[PDB]
């Protein structure tokens, strides 16, 4: 999620992803813990038979018939964690996520309550404001000519600098705002 | 004078006071849910009096209090019907709703908009009470649409979730498909019987034709989620557990069946519609049970069980036993609501975990939920002298001892077996094995709200069947004589299902793994009906709506025909007429030609 | 802030205007493919794959996570049809044809066997129910001034 | 009747002489007072009509339309007061003058005891609307829209005038009362067929008919908020009023000639409801919904039964109010967003809950939820069509299903989901917008208590 | 061996089952690198416009304007009368009208004939 994607997936990444999917779907098939442990160790042994293989064409032939076999026996109703992109509580709390700038439109009678919070917010806004001009310059001087090649942002290199484009990553509402 | 009317209107009237006070100050405090729960409990204990009067005397009423618009010879008025059905269904619904709000007090403890949730629940209850007591078709339609809109609002309670909005729109779509038949029935009844009142409709239809009954059957299939329009009920489990326990399990989803109960004088005079109803109920209950016996989400299993029970109710209606179907509604509300409450308690205890693959040993980890779920499953499958027996046993006997179709009876028996199968599946996969939940145990039941709400419906699910059956007057001829083997058909079928499903489930412990068969894939994917029917038609509609309706005709051809052709023709004629180089020779020659034509043509 | 040249135009026929259009829509020339040049007014708009937005990666950090869309990337012509609230093209564990055949066969078998059961009903070894007063003539329809044919029931 | 016309005329001098910062207040107050005065016309009789004089008369079909027309002006002023803030006093007074002139023309049109006077005012209503659309419009296409909104209308209306004068040469009077009392059957002839067409298509073009509905999306999209309100609420009902007034002399030729228009409306309601499903513009979607509802009204008028007429009147009133509310909500979104696209701004219920409630109520009342008067009119028309032929119920039910689908689609796309991240200029809704929504919605839920007030003369 | 999955329009081919993915080549790698470079440039522009504290408005999305304009305003100028378009327009704009006209006309002639013969039983039919 946080880490920037790569231009492509290597063979080891693909085999690791297949291993993850196969073990998860095997756990979905094998409800009980001991049965899952036995069959997962059996699957690990089946996977590590060809670990030391060197031929790239034969390696590509491998993992492909494995993906086909996985698709044939992929447990059409697999287990999904509640907050996962397929879970029952994937986006339950997205209706309670309110942006930070909404507080700028509060009535003064509402800002009369919670004065310390708005003072700290003022310090945060000043820090963002002073910081922003420098961040743009860093991005301008650090970005390779011809535009970025990978959507990875550099860290702050000086003392008083801050990571470029940090405001909307630091100011996420919450995971469970209410 | 005659307190029956005053009490039976006062219950519904006092059901609406918290809606009035929703704009007051109490709505902004945390005592609002307690206010609503107390109001509902008082409404139930107040409606217990008309039930007592009816049981004593058999007293029935029609209260046509307010006069709405009068349209020539057709008069529309605010009329409430207080027959056996209304005065019996109101207390049960109020009791279930009281239990549901008491449970939601604890289940929605951390929800910021809990007062709005309770207001929505009360509004749904008000709309359902409007639907049940309606004496004319317009008020019944008002309730029909109110319950649907409240279901739409409550399914999409978490509006930040895409799937909740999708499920709400699905439910609205299927209910409008039923609305088509409902409106057809209304139009036919007004055109031919000249009234929407129940009395005039019953009087002027000695032998009811096919079309109004087919419209009523379509509306009932739409609202009760029969086989043709089933998937919206399984998909409605996206809403909060109290919503699934109140609306989509016990009160709202029976409404369509109730409709067919209300028009039973016209139902018995038609044979084709009865056969269609019986076949639809049989196929619905079979298909829903078969889909249920292989699900992993507990809420989905309970919803499919509810749909199977609705199919059984439709079969009972089809075999000319409306009162028995009403009794089944009354018992099913009790035990299915309590079952859903147990499911919600388990769900909350395991940190919002719904799949049964992560639920292990709970027989000792949580005992009260265990005993409540066991009692509910026993009542649902049918244990003699329990609340489910007095209904389902008579259902089976009436099906066996009457002139029906063989296939419908076979599917009813197989559906009973599959009901036992998924009940034992739930119990085995959720209560018997070793624990499989995450290590951080947060199991807790020490809360009086949940315990009291569950135990009230427990006492109901144990005693209410006997009390109600022995209290109401006899409304049909009993099957006093029976073959000894055919007397025990339901019991042996249920026991066989229990034993076979337990034996099949016990083989999961075996250290052997085999790929699934085609039948398992068909049953797990809901007969593949949700895939095809939610991908093939919709696309083929939406694409057309942009290709032919929007672009081809509206944007191109309708534009080409009238405006663009006129513009092109006028531009061409203007260019031709105005393009004169200014040479008087050509104009003078044209004038000479015109003079010659005028001299040679106009004389 | 949008200029005239950054709006869709007619169908591109030469490679130069094809490259210009591909640059306009922020995509490679190789990836660019306009709709076939027929009467319908697609003009020069990329024919993106007909894949739905449900099966886009749900773990990537999209600028619009609900719609699963990025800011400047081209939008499919039928985007409103694929919004995760409508028709989705996600692959299924079983093939489309197999599911179609299974559903159709189940429905057809159910209908045929329901018709068969209608042809062959089930009943008990009993005669019709007997009713006392002229088969309840007076209480079913009425008409007391017609004197229906008297029916007498059997004692056995 | 002059007790309503004269204050509307005095609204002009008052606006011009009003202080440079007090035009809106005076206009709103006096328009509301004039609406209160016009409320008295609802007291109708079961007898003929309220014949005030030789020039103006009232009826229980004209009375609800007149009340709605008088009520719309304060709402139009309240909606227009927002986007005209940076505008010079003379031109704001000109805008108010155009609104007042349109209201005066509509008020005189709805009484119109004589058909030539009715035609004159019915075509005089065109000029202020065209000026409003082509002057105070945002996009460059407004001019084109104006042209369309003009010529279509005239393309239907110029033959009507000829027919009208021809009738006066044969009948001898174009007064509605004499025309009703001295009506004679039309022989099935080619000349009578063409006279029927000349009398009918002028009103069919403004409803609009499915074939002739092209001008409406353009005119509604490019017009300002007040123009959209007046077009959707009142200007579409002129065709229905004219048809109900003029179909008396067209019998019995109406039975044969109604078939093409009945088929066109019954299929175009489905076509426009399906078009609403795939729409990237809020105003266009509302316009197509208006087209569908007016197609249903056309079906009702062509069926020509008492229940048809009652349902038609109720549906016109309800649709006017509902469409005005929907356009107002869309304009409130646009004033913050400046894009007028459904998919751009999302999840507004999180930021503006009360406006989300207003959106929900508007969508529900457009969905024809009972016991709203929308449902009353729809059900009456459906029952009359079923009596006309039992097969219409399929198309009617399909239309209801698609209507519910696109209404909830409009609600969910804009209110539900996750908010757009980069949009930060979404300020809290003002008191003016909320008051506008409340003043739009409360009359509907009050009229559902007294339906007979809007059911027309055949009640 | 196992039964093969057959792709369809509404059930597309899985990502891990595409034969094209396993045919890796330098040209394909370069194409993917260029695609990710384009996406990275667009994302960088969007974030630069997004995190700016001075901005107090929506960020204009030229892709969205292009989509809306091509959907609505670019249809007719690119339209050409073609046998496909002519036939499809004629069908979808004329056929349903005549079909429904025939259906309703047949129904109404049947009803009128039944009324004329008097065998319709219109008792209690008062409201119409
Ligand atoms: C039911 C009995 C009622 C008796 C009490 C009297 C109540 C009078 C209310 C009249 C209508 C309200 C005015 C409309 C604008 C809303 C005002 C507002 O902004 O709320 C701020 C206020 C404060 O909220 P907040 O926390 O500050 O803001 C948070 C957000 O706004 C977030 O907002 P939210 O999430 O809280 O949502 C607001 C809420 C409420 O907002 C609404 O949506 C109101 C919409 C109601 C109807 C929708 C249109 C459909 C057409 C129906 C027309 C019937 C009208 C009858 C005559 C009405 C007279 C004016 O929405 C809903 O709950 C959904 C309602 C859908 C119900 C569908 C069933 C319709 C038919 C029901 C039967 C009616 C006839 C019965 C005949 C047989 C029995 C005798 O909220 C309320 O006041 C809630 C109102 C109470 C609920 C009313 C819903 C049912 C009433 C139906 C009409 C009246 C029936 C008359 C007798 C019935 C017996
Ligand atoms: C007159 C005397 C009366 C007495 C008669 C005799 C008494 C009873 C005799 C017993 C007869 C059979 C009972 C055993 C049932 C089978 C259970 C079993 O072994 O399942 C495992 C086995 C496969 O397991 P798996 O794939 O390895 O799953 C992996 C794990 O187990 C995954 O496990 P999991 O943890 O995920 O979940 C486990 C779950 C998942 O298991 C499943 O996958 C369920 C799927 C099969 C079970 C469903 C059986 C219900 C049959 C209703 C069908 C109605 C007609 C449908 C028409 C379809 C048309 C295509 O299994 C269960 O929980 C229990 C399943 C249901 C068994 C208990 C109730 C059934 C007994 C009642 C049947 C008749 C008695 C009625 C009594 C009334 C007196 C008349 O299932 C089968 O092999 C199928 C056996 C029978 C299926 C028949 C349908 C075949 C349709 C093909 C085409 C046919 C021609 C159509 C032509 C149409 C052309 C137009
Ligand atoms: C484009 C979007 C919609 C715009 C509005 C469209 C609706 C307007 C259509 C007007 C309705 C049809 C016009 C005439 C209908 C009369 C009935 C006729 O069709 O039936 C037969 C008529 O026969 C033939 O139809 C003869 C006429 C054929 C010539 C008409 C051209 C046909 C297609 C042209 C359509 C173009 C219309 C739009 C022009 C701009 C019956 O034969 P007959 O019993 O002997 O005649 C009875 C009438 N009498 C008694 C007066 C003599
Ligand atoms: C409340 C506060 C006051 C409490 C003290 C007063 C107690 C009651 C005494 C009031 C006097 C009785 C009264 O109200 O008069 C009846 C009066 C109408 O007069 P009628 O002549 O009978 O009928 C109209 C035709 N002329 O009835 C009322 O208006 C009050 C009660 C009516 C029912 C309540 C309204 C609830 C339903 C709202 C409408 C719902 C939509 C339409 C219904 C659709 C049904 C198909
Ligand atoms: C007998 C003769 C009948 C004459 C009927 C006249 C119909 C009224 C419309 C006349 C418009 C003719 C002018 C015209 O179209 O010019 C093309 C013109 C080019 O634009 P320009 O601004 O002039 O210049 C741009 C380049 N710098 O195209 C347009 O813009 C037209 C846009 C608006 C079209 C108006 C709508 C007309 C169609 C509506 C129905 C009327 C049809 C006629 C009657 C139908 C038969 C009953
Ligand atoms: C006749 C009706 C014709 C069908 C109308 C098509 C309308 C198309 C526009 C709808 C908008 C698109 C939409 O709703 O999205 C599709 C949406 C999403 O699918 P999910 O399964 O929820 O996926 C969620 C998991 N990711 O699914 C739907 O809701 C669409 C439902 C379409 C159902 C059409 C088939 C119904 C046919 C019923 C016939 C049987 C009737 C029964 C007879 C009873 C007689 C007694
Ligand atoms: C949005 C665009 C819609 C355009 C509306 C056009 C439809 C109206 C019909 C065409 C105009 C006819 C106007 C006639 C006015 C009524 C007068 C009348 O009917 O009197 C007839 C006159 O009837 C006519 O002359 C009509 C002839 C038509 C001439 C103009 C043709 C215009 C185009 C016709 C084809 C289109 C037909 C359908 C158009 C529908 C619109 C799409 C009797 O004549 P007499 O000589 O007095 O009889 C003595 C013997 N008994």
């Amino acid at each position: 999620a946080f880490s920037a994607p790569a231009a492509y997936l290597t063979h080891q990444q693909k085999v690791l992803r297949l291993y993850k999917r196969a073990l998860r779907h095997l756990e979905s098939w094998c409800v009980h813990r001991d049965k899952y442990r036995y069959f997962a160790c059996l699957m690990r042994a089946r996977f590590d038979e060809h670990k030391n293989e060197k031929d790239m064409v034969k390696a590509t032939q491998l993992l492909r018939q494995a993906e086909e076999e996985f698709w044939y026996g992929q447990h059409p109703q697999p287990y999904i964690f509640p907050e996962s992109p397929g879970g029952t509580s994937y986006e339950r709390y997205e209706c309670y996520k309110v942006p930070e700038w909404c507080l700028d439109d509060w009535h003064p009678s509402e800002k009369a309550m919670y004065p310390d919070y708005f003072a700290k917010r003022e310090q945060w806004k000043r820090l963002r404001r002073e910081s922003w001009e420098r961040e743009v310059k860093q991005l301008q001087e650090e970005t390779p000519p011809g535009g970025p090649r990978t959507e990875a942002l550099p860290p702050a290199r000086k003392e008083g600098d801050l990571p470029p484009l940090w405001w909307h990553i630091v100011t996420r509402p919450r995971e469970r705002p209410m | 004078m005659n307190p029956f009317a005053s009490l039976t209107l006062t219950t519904l009237t006092i059901l609406t006071i918290p809606i009035m006070m929703s704009n007051s100050n109490i709505y902004k405090t945390n005592l609002y849910p307690n206010y609503v729960k107390t109001t509902v409990s008082y409404a139930f204990t107040l409606s217990l009096v008309p039930l007592l009067m009816f049981m004593h005397t058999g007293q029935e009423m029609i209260i046509s209090n307010w006069h709405w618009m009068t349209l020539q010879t057709v008069e529309l008025s605010l009329s409430f019907k207080m027959d056996y059905f209304s005065v019996m269904f109101i207390p049960v619904a109020l009791f279930v709703t009281w239990s549901i709000m008491e449970f939601s007090m604890w289940y929605m403890h951390s929800d910021p908009f809990i007062n709005r949730f309770f207001k929505y629940l009360l509004l749904f209850l008000i709309t359902m009470m409007i639907l049940v007591t309606a004496n004319n078709l317009f008020q019944l339609f008002i309730g029909w649409e109110g319950v649907g809109i409240m279901s739409f609002l409550l399914i999409g309670w978490w509006h930040g979730r895409t799937d909740a909005n999708t499920a709400a729109l699905q439910a609205i779509l299927y209910n409008r498909i039923g609305d088509i038949g409902f409106v057809l029935s209304m139009a036919w009844f007004l055109t031919h019987s000249n009234a929407w009142d129940l009395q005039q409709i019953f009087m002027l239809n000695n032998e009811c034709p096919n079309m109004p009954l087919i419209g009523l059957l379509l509306a009932a299939a739409g609202k009760s989620a029969q086989f043709g329009l089933h998937p919206w009920l399984p998909s409605a489990m996206e809403g909060p557990t109290p919503v699934s326990a109140l609306l989509h399990s016990s009160t709202m989803v029976v409404a369509g069946v109730f409709l067919l109960i209300r028009f039973y004088p016209l139902m018995e005079t038609n044979k084709l519609v009865q056969t269609m109803t019986l076949c639809l109920g049989a196929i619905t209950t079979l298909f829903t049970a078969l889909c249920a016996i292989t699900q992993n989400d507990i809420k989905k299993i309970v919803a499919f069980s509810t749909s199977s029970q609705l199919g059984l109710m439709m079969v009972t209606i089809g075999i000319n036993q409306p009162h028995l179907a009403f009794l089944h509604i009354c018992m099913h509300a009790f035990f299915k609501a309590m079952l859903f409450m147990c499911s919600g308690s388990i769900i909350h205890s395991l940190n919002d975990e719904q799949d049964i693959r992560k639920m292990g040993g709970l027989y000792k980890a949580m005992p009260f939920t265990t005993t409540a779920l066991i009692i509910g499953s026993l009542a649902l499958t049918g244990m003699p002298y329990l609340t489910g027996f007095y209904s389902k046993d008579l259902i089976i006997e009436a099906v066996n001892m009457s002139y029906t179709n063989a296939w419908a009876l076979l599917m009813t028996l197989i559906a009973t077996s599959l009901t036992a199968a998924y009940s034992t599946r739930i119990i085995f996969f959720a209560f018997l094995g070793k624990p499989r939940f995450p290590p951080l145990v947060l199991i807790n039941e020490n809360n009086p709200l949940l315990i009291n709400s569950i135990k009230r419906l427990l006492i109901g699910s144990i005693f209410a069947g006997f009390i109600i059956s022995n209290n109401i007057p006899p409304m049909t001829v009993p099957n006093t004589t029976m073959p000894l083997y055919m007397k025990m058909t339901a019991l042996i079928v249920t026991i066989m299902g229990f034993m076979l499903a337990l034996e099949l489930n016990n083989t999961t412990y075996y250290l052997k793994f085999k790929y699934p068969s085609q039948t398992y894939k068909f049953s797990n994917m809901l007969g593949y009906y949700p895939s095809i029917m939610h991908r093939l038609p919709t696309y083929h509609n939406l694409s057309m709506s942009q290709k032919s309706a929007s672009s081809l005709l509206d944007l191109i051809w309708l534009e080409t025909i009238l405006p663009k052709t006129t513009s092109f023709i006028q531009m061409k004629m203007s260019i031709m007429v105005s393009n004169q180089k200014g040479l008087i020779k050509l104009y003078f020659l044209s004038f000479l030609i015109t003079i010659m034509i005028s001299m040679t043509l106009f004389n | 802030h949008v200029t005239k040249d950054m709006f869709p135009g007619p169908y591109p026929k030469t490679p130069e205007e094809r490259a210009a259009a591909a640059k306009k829509y922020n995509m490679r020339v190789e990836d660019y493919e306009p709709y076939p040049d027929d009467g319908m007014g697609y003009g020069d708009y990329p024919k993106l794959p007909d894949r739905s937005q449900q099966e886009r990666d749900p773990w990537y950090d999209w600028d619009h996570p609900d719609l699963r869309l990025n800011w400047g990337e081209p939008i499919h012509w039928d985007l409103d049809m694929y919004i995760r609230n409508r028709v989705d093209t996600s692959p299924t564990p079983v093939s489309w044809n197999t599911m179609c055949k299974h559903l159709f066969g189940f429905v057809a078998f159910m209908l045929f066997m329901f018709w068969v059961g209608e042809i062959y009903p089930s009943y008990q070894p009993v005669g019709p129910k007997q009713y006392p007063y002229n088969d309840l003539y007076l209480e079913r329809g009425g008409d007391p001034t017609k004197e229906p044919e008297p029916v007498v029931h059997y004692e056995i | 009747m002059l007790k309503i016309i004269i204050p509307t005329t005095m609204l002009l001098p008052m606006t011009w002489m009003s202080k440079h910062n007090m035009i809106w207040i005076n206009a709103t107050v006096h328009s509301l007072l004039i609406s209160l005065i016009s409320l008295s016309l609802l007291n109708q009789l079961g007898e003929n009509s309220l014949n005030f004089s030789l020039t103006f008369f009232s009826d229980s079909l004209s009375a609800p339309l007149l009340v709605l027309t008088t009520w719309l002006l304060p709402l139009m002023l309240m909606a227009s007061q927002s986007h005209l803030s940076k505008e010079t006093t003379t031109r704001k007074k000109l805008y108010i003058t155009m609104l007042i002139l349109l209201q005066l023309f509509l008020i005189m049109t709805f009484t119109a005891t004589e058909l030539i006077l009715f035609y004159i005012l019915f075509e005089a209503t065109l000029v202020p609307t065209l000026i409003i659309i082509t002057r105070w419009g945002n996009q460059t296409e407004r001019l084109n829209a104006g042209l369309y909104f003009l010529f279509y209308t005239l393309a239907g209306s110029l033959p009507l005038l000829v027919a009208l004068v021809y009738i006066q040469n044969t009948t001898g009077s174009l007064n509605f009362l004499i025309i009703h009392y001295w009506s004679h059957p039309l022989s099935n002839s080619w000349s009578n067929i063409f006279m029927w067409l000349a009398c009918i298509m002028a009103f069919m073009v403004k409803m609009p008919l499915y074939g002739l509905h092209l001008w409406l999306p353009k005119a509604h999209v490019e017009a300002p908020i007040a123009g959209s309100m007046v077009l959707a609420a009142v200007l579409l009902k002129l065709g229905g009023y004219g048809m109900m007034r003029i179909t008396t002399i067209l019998n019995p030729l109406t039975n044969y000639m109604a078939y093409p228009f009945l088929m066109l409306s019954m299929w175009g309601m489905i076509m426009t409801s399906s078009i609403c499903l795939r729409q990237t513009d809020l105003k266009s979607l509302i316009a197509y919904s208006s087209v569908s509802h007016m197609a249903l009204v056309i079906v009702a008028i062509m069926i020509q039964t008492p229940w048809s007429f009652m349902g038609a009147t109720a549906l016109m009133i309800a649709h006017g109010l509902t469409s005005s509310m929907l356009f107002c909500l869309a304009n409130t979104n646009y004033e913050r967003v400046h894009s007028r696209t459904m998919i751009l701004a999302r999840g507004l219920q999180t930021l503006l809950p009360l406006m989300a409630t207003w959106w929900l109520v508007a969508s529900l009342t457009n969905l024809a939820l009972p016991p709203s008067i929308n449902l009353i009119g729809e059900l009456f028309i459906i029952t009359a069509s079923f009596s006309w032929s039992n097969i219409t119920i399929i198309l009617m039910g399909m239309n209801m299903m698609i209507t519910a689908l696109y209404s909830l689609y409009m609600l969910i796309t804009t209110q539900r989901g996750k908010y757009t991240h980069h949009i930060n200029n979404i300020k809290p809704s003002f008191t003016r917008e909320n008051a506008l929504m409340a003043l739009h919605i409360l009359p509907l839920l009050l009229l559902t208590l007294n339906p007979k007030m809007i059911l027309g003369p055949l009640y | 061996s196992f039964p093969k999955y057959k792709p369809s329009r509404l059930a597309t081919l899985p990502a891990t089952l595409d034969p094209a993915e396993y045919d890796i080549s330098p040209e394909t790698r370069k194409a993917q690198a260029e695609r990710l470079a384009i996406r990275s440039r667009l994302k960088r522009e969007y974030l630069l416009q997004y995190n700016d504290p001075n901005r107090l408005g929506v960020i204009e999305d030229p892709a969205l304007i292009r989509w809306t304009y091509a959907r609505s305003a670019n249809i007719y100028p690119n339209f050409r009368p073609t046998p496909k378009t002519s036939l499809l327009g004629a069908l979808f704009g004329i056929g349903p009208l005549f079909f429904w006209y025939y259906v309703f006309k047949t129904d109404r002639d049947k009803k009128e004939k039944l009324i004329q013969e008097g065998k319709l039983d219109q008792t209690f039919n008062i409201s119409y």
